[PDB]
DNA sequence: GGGAAGTGTACGCACCAAGCGTACAGATGGC
DNA sequence: GCCATCTGTACGCTTGGTGCGTACACTTCC
């Protein structure tokens, strides 16, 4: 379509400084940064009894290995980073459980 | 960075989704938030930066470019514009001159 | 009760008998078994080329550290499975990236 | 690997109860355990299944009646309905089905 | 009311991943 | 048109995860 850079920066910068001044309001969407995450043992269990599995349906539908998976509810050991971040992502978001079998 | 927060101009709320899907746009931001510097500064005129979106590679062909300004000192970013690549005439010398010193008077003003 | 038992039961075996002889078309969904996932570190290096983003930037919204996810692109280290896991889950749907680094 | 099939009356209600993502769920449940569904006593091997519980769910939930083929890997999702409004099966219809769950062992 | 898997407990052990520190080598972006 | 900045290479090292291999008990279902 016609359409003019010089006026609409000109438009859109009146716009800016008129905002920033606070005598107009502009549609704003906030974002909070990425935060550290982590899990406990019992916060791992309580996620998988959420669903109402057992340890090994579980472990397998999060392409994990079940002994690893037990190391972590016993609390043998810490699960990696990116398991956290799955566990969660699992936890917040349960239908993605589906499309991780999936692949 | 314990926070930033996007602001859409009227032109940017009016065409944003003829370009960026929502899930994009949401990339965008988070990407943006990263490092605010994403964007390479338009020659002269006093901090305007602008980005290429939906490329993976060889994103001159892809489609789509935003301006924007940051302010710092508020963790702020004005969205002020976004189109196709081939869509927009260029800025001339004096056009540039003209948003250089509208920046500098802005910026002087806080 | 507005349903009987028997009546939904008995018509649904007598649909599952005429089933199995073939005299009958019914809706079907099949589900793939689970799979064993690997990545090579091209792979991994196209994957975020894909997003068009630095090796910081992935790491950080992965919620990853970027020496990590050096040592897979380098081939230093074979990324643990759930790195894989979450990898592949970004790069079949990248809308994802997203809502993870949300958490 | 497996097959699930859907009778008309589950096929009319599923989406009532289930949602679609739920149901990808819960037939990925299913394949990774067979057995999950307690046998109803009396009928052949009829399978039944609360699956709208988050875990001792009972007074909650939906209910899904089912029969695993061993040949071929494959899934007959019988009913779905709400927990409390729905009949029991009397010793006469238990035994009717028993007698029609050992007829069709028995073709094959 | 028996039997049998079906689930969990916990410990030990070899391999090696994880996450840096650290020294270099190019590639771009800001005037 | 000569700058930090940005974005990658590679190796060494300390700490702990990982994925069993094994022995052993309760329990839910047949
Ligand atoms: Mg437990
Ligand atoms: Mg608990
Ligand atoms: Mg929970
Ligand atoms: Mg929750
Ligand atoms: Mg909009
Ligand atoms: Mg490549
Ligand atoms: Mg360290
Ligand atoms: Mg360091
Ligand atoms: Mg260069
Ligand atoms: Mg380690």
């Amino acid at each position: 379509s016609n359409r003019d850079l010089f006026a609409e920066l000109s438009s859109a910068l009146v716009e800016a400084k008129q905002h920033s001044e606070g005598k107009l309001t502009l549609k704003t969407h906030h974002v909070n940064d990425v935060g550290e995450l982590n899990i406990s043992p019992d916060e791992i269990v309580s996620i998988r009894e959420q669903f109402n599995m057992s340890r090994g349906v579980f472990a397998r539908l999060l392409h994990t290995s079940s002994r690893t998976l037990e190391n972590w509810e016993q609390g043998r050991s810490v699960p990696n980073g990116q398991a956290v971040t799955l566990l969660k992502l699992v936890q917040r978001h349960p239908e993605t459980l589906s499309h991780i079998a999936e692949l | 960075h314990m926070k930033s927060v996007f602001v859409e101009s009227t032109i940017f709320e009016k065409y944003r989704d003829e370009y960026l899907s929502d899930e994009e746009y949401r990339l965008f931001q988070a990407e943006l938030m990263l490092n605010p510097k994403l964007g390479d500064v338009i020659q002269g005129t006093g901090g305007l930066r602008k980005i290429r979106v939906a490329s993976k590679g060889k994103g001159k062909r892809g489609g789509s470019r935003i301006i924007y300004y940051f302010l710092d000192e508020k963790r702020r970013f004005y969205l002020l514009t976004i189109y196709g690549k081939n869509e927009m005439s260029d800025l001339n010398a004096n056009q540039r001159k003209q948003l250089m010193a509208f920046m500098e008077a802005w910026r002087n003003e806080q």
